[PDB]
């Protein structure tokens, strides 16, 4: 299961 | 036996017209179990291998949802990378992000990592700590900063060490008759004569699974390097990997060599001879 | 960065003339990810050839299986056609049995 939480650079 | 799970995650922007071409996969150990491609006309993350199917309509919509947040991360990305590289909008440029987690023998925390690259150089990369940054030049420099003051190591931290462990156990239980089981390599020499005087000695490790294997070459008992070649690790298309290492020696002196195999699947390492 | 890719041709299961079989052709450690592969059967390109979904190593080149059904036999020439950025010409790799 993938990471629910994406950041911008 | 220690186990991993992870996701690579590529945009490539398409100048001209719309948006990034993005492809995901993820993978526990060498075995690929999920994908998602922009350019295909499902737009769900699609299963890869028969264990993850078992999974219910609430992991797929799930999946889906989160994996679309990744291809709009990584679309910003590329947008934030071109005025940070101060780039035209004429090129075409690539962002990669690889992620996930190895747990050891006990299936317990061993390692985690989160690491990003922009046109194939190293970026940005979360520490073995998991709570420092790795910044490749000034512009990652600023993604640093952007992430210590949002605390972003901690929140990573959580997945790392705790949810991405879950999902592996879990992936590992649902999938043992081929995760847990360990493929030998069937090993076999193969003599080719070059000339009168010279021979061409293959040793050949076929359908074997984890793709982690070492050949060797060793004369009258001793390690040989010069004069030998050995193939990189290649997929067989199966699920199996296949690999191989040849010693070029003088005719009729074949039986002073002997091939190495050391691999996973096999209690002790094996020695083959012409 | 341009990284050229390496390439391997080569069978899925032990070949034998005759023997229903899988043609593979194997392209890593390239840079950037735009790259065009083909199979080759006499030097005339295979129409049903798939790919594996892009990936990349620890160094993030990227890797893919290009591969196809096939039946080897003693006359018929097999190989692979590859394309990329960093070639001039596309370059040809023959599949042997031996390599």
């Amino acid at each position: 299961g993938i990471l629910g939480l994406v950041f911008t650079l | 036996g220690s186990h991993s799970m992870r996701y690579f995650f590529t945009s490539v922007s398409r100048p001209g017209r719309g948006e990034p071409r993005f492809i995901a996969v993820g993978y526990v150990d060498d075995t690929q179990f999920v994908r998602f491609d922009s350019d295909a006309a499902s737009q769900r993350m699609e299963p890869r291998a028969p264990w993850i199917e078992q999974e219910g309509p609430e992991y797929w919509d799930g999946e889906t949802r989160k994996v679309k947040a990744h291809s709009q991360t990584h679309r910003v990305d590329l947008g934030t990378l071109r005025g940070y590289y101060n780039q035209s909008e004429a090129g075409s440029h690539t962002v990669q992000r690889m992620y996930g987690c190895d747990v050891g023998s006990d299936w317990r925390f061993l390692r985690g990592y989160h690491q990003y690259a922009y046109d194939g150089k190293d970026y940005i990369a979360l520490k073995e700590d998991l709570r420092s940054w790795t910044a490749a030049d000034m512009a990652a420099q600023t993604t640093k900063h952007k992430w210590e003051a949002a605390h972003v190591a901690e929140q990573l931290r959580a997945y790392l060490e705790g949810t991405c462990v879950e999902w592996l156990r879990r992936y590992l239980e649902n999938g043992k008759e081929t995760l847990q089981r360990t493929d030998a390599p069937k090993t076999h020499m193969t003599h080719h004569a070059v000339s009168d005087h010279e021979a061409t000695l293959r040793c050949w490790a076929l359908s074997f699974y984890p793709a982690e294997i070492t050949l060797t070459w060793q004369r009258d008992g001793e390690d040989q390097t010069q004069d030998t070649e050995l193939v990189e690790t290649r997929p067989a298309g199966d699920g199996t990997f296949q690999k191989w290492v040849a010693v070029v020696v003088p005719s009729g002196q074949e039986q002073r060599y002997t091939c190495h195999v050391q691999h996973e699947g096999l209690p002790k390492p094996l020695t083959l001879r012409w | 960065i341009q990284r050229t890719p390496k390439i391997q041709v080569y069978s899925r299961h032990p070949a034998e003339n005759g023997k229903s079989n899988f043609l593979n052709c194997y392209v890593s450690g390239f840079h950037p990810s735009d790259i065009e592969v083909d199979l080759l059967k006499n030097g005339e390109r295979i129409e049903k050839v798939e790919h594996s979904d892009l990936s990349f190593s620890k160094d993030w080149s990227f890797y893919l299986l290009y591969y196809t059904e096939f039946t080897p036999t003693e006359k018929d020439e097999y190989a692979c056609r590859v394309n990329h950025v960093t070639l001039s010409q596309p370059k040809i790799v023959k599949w042997d049995r031996d390599m």
